[PDB]
Formats: C-alpha cells, structure tokens, sequence
C-alpha cells in the first residue's frame, strides 16, 4: 500500500466504485462496505481518477461530483465523507 | 359431497409450502421468487 509500490506496480486507472445500497446489505455488510470503500480509496494516487456511484433500483452518484475526479487528497476526503453517510434501503437492480 | 378433502388439503398444503419458501429480506428488498409467490397468493385466495 505504499505510494512507490502502487506507482511502480501498475499504470494509472479510471476507477468507478459501484456500491450496493439495497436493503439486503443493511447491518454488518453495509458497515464493512463503508470501511472497504475507504480502504480502496486509500490505494489511489494523483494520476488516477475515481467516482463512487450507488445503486438500489436506481443508480446515482454518491457525492457532489457527477463524474470522474482527480483522486487527490481533497477529492478523496469528499468521497469518504459521502460514503460514510450511506443508508441501505430498496430493491437491487444490477442493470441500472 | 365429492372427494373434496383430497383436493383442498393439497391446495392448503401447497399454500403452506409457498409460505415456507418465502424469503424475508431486510428493508424493502425482494428477489425473483418472492415476486412469484405473491402472484400465487391470488390463486390460493380465490379458491378458498
Ligand atoms: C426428528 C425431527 C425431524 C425434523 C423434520 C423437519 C422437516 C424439514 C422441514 C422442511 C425443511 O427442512 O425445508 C423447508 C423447505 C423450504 O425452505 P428451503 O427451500 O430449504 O430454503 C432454503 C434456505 N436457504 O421446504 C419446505 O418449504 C417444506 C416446509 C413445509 C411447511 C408446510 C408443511 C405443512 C404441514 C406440515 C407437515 C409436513
């Protein structure tokens, strides 16, 4: 998880994190998904681009960003604070 | 006065089975089999 290792191990990325916020994830798995998305955002550098979306019978951006942003410390702060506010309710629709 | 018991008993037994394999999901979620078991509660509510 060191910056030099991640930087020398693979080329930059256009990551989109698609999170499942349907009802079935409520409880332990939603808390684990929040911690997991934070730890996944911590493996990204300033040459990578990221956005976190969220779907349950309807897909929407989880934050104020609306597209891929530069994945620097401020944008990742925003995405983490927006992920930690997720609540689980609805039907699961993978196609959307 | 026909053998009505050996048909309504199987109907209520199938109703019990459709009650059993129902999966309760948290917070307004559902799956495919739970949708076809509510269309089956119209065949079981119209016979009785
Ligand atoms: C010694 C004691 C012996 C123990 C006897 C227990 C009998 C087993 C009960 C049925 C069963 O084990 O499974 C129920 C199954 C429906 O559930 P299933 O599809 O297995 O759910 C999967 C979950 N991942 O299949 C069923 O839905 C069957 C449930 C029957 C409920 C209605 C029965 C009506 C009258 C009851 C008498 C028979």
């Amino acid at each position: 998880r060191r910056p030099w290792y991640i930087q020398g191990a693979a080329s930059p990325k256009d990551m989109l994190i698609l999170v499942d916020v349907s009802g079935s994830v409520s409880g332990l798995t939603l808390k684990l998904i929040r911690t997991s998305v934070s730890e996944m955002l911590e493996t990204l550098s300033d040459d990578d681009f990221v956005n976190v979306a969220s779907f349950n019978s309807n897909a929407q951006d989880v934050s104020c960003f609306q597209h891929l942003v530069q994945a620097n410390v401020r944008n990742k702060k925003v995405l983490k604070d927006a992920v930690n506010n997720i609540t689980a309710k609805g039907i699961t629709d993978y196609k959307k | 006065w026909k053998p009505f018991e050996t048909i309504i008993l199987l109907t209520i037994f199938a109703n019990c089975v459709a009650l059993a394999v129902y999966l309760p999901m948290p917070e307004d979620d559902n799956n495919s089999l739970n949708l076809g078991l509510e269309k089956l509660e119209y065949f079981f509510l119209t016979v009785f």
